[PDB]
């Protein structure tokens, strides 16, 4: 059981009111079965694109989840990951500074 | 520079089904170029790089037939390992393989490569000699003995030094325009002030290809050890990569710090500092 | 071009 590492970040440098792509990059996990959700203000985003699953030289699996989004001063975005290695789902918020 | 080809294979057993899910991914110079997935409507190896579209129907048919063989190889190997470890098919189990070859800048073979993992842990590997095996545990010793008896290593050596090298030569020539292309990082520094009269300086590198990159920080001269924060290189999702490196600096020395970005795509390394709005 | 494995594990 390998614990997933998560990064939540935009494809392009963010600007409030400008359409962008929000990424949720999940790595270093095993087994390959995983559940990934993307959230806007705590609510599930319906259209989420998932890359095909791949694995790294250390055998661990990785996947990229993404969705269109328009950053604003008030809206919050997060990625919630459920995996066998974790007692509880892990939620990482998007932070424009990272 | 150096070159490589790899096939990354995965089989995941499915409780209640005889056939596992089988996925094979091919890479040339760490870039995906082919893919086979047993879960597809009509499973077939498919091109994943534009330069592979030039391969004729016989190539795709020959690779697809190999994948059908591999599905059976993985199904039987998973069943054997289930017995070795006294496990239940009521749970899913994972078998993985990496194989291929590495070449020098002149395209001559540097090394063959072959390894296996079970449940995400090293199981058995072919040594760099391409003649002897390293078993990770007692159960893998059963496989090692079986393979020594059947002379399995000789057949892998033939592929890794022969066909692997010849096909990679063809792919490097066919994929030349795509493989040689680079995307330079665009860099910028951001300011994130904190407690104790400190401010974090973040040097960003965006939209670069390949993923290999180096970011450094300095106060006038001399590089900064350990105190620098560095995220893992991440895909932007458009074929390019991103990375950042940050430093905690006193609130009076920001314009005194410089970041450097090293990437093969750049006409020369980047040099930058925080710029006031 | 991919390889076909020899004896099963």
């Amino acid at each position: 059981q390998k614990t997933p590492q998560i990064q939540v970040y935009s494809r392009h440098p963010p600007e409030n009111g400008k359409p962008n792509i929000l990424n949720c990059y999940v790595t270093q996990f095993h087994p390959p079965h995983i559940e990934i959700q993307m959230l806007k203000n705590g609510k599930k985003i319906p259209k989420v694109e998932m890359s095909d699953m791949s694995f790294s030289k250390d055998w661990s699996f990785y996947i990229l989840a993404h969705t269109e989004f328009t950053p604003t001063e008030t809206d919050t975005y997060a990625c919630r990951v459920k995996h066998d290695s974790m007692a509880e789902p892990k939620t990482v918020y998007w932070d424009r500074d990272m | 520079g150096p070159h490589s080809m790899r096939y990354f294979e995965t089989a995941v057993s499915r409780p209640g089904l005889e056939e596992p899910r089988y996925i094979s991914v091919g890479y040339v110079d760490n870039k995906e170029f082919v893919r086979f997935d047993s879960d597809a409507e009509n499973p077939r190896y498919e091109p994943r790089a534009p330069w592979m579209e030039q391969e004729g129907p016989e190539y795709w048919e020959r690779e697809t037939q190999k994948a059908k063989g591999q599905e059976q190889w993985f199904r039987v190997s998973l069943r054997n390992l289930l017995g070795y470890y006294n496990q239940s098919a009521g749970g899913s189990h994972t078998l993985q393989q990496m194989s291929g070859c590495d070449l020098g800048s002149d395209w001559r073979l540097l090394r063959g490569y072959l390894q296996f993992a079970y449940e995400g842990r090293d199981y058995i590997a072919l040594n760099e000699d391409l003649k002897t095996w390293t078993a990770a545990d007692m159960a893998a010793q059963i496989t090692r003995r079986k393979w020594e008896q059947s002379g399995a290593a000789e057949h892998y050596k033939a592929y890794l030094e022969g066909e692997c090298v010849e096909w990679l030569h063809r792919y490097l020539k066919n994929g030349n325009a795509t493989l040689l292309r680079t995307d330079s990082p665009k860099a910028h520094v951001t300011h994130h002030p904190r407690s104790k009269g400190e401010v974090t300086l973040r040097c960003w590198a965006l939209g670069f290809y390949p993923a290999d990159i180096t970011l450094t920080w300095q106060l006038n001269g001399e590089e900064l050890t350990q105190d620098m924060e560095l995220v893992e290189t991440r895909p932007a999702g458009d074929g390019t990569f991103q990375k950042w490196a940050s430093v905690v600096v006193p609130l009076g020395k920001e314009q005194n710090y410089t970041c450097r970005v090293y990437h093969e795509g750049l006409p020369e390394p980047l040099t930058l500092r925080w710029e006031p709005p | 071009a991919s390889n076909e494995d020899m004896e099963t594990m």
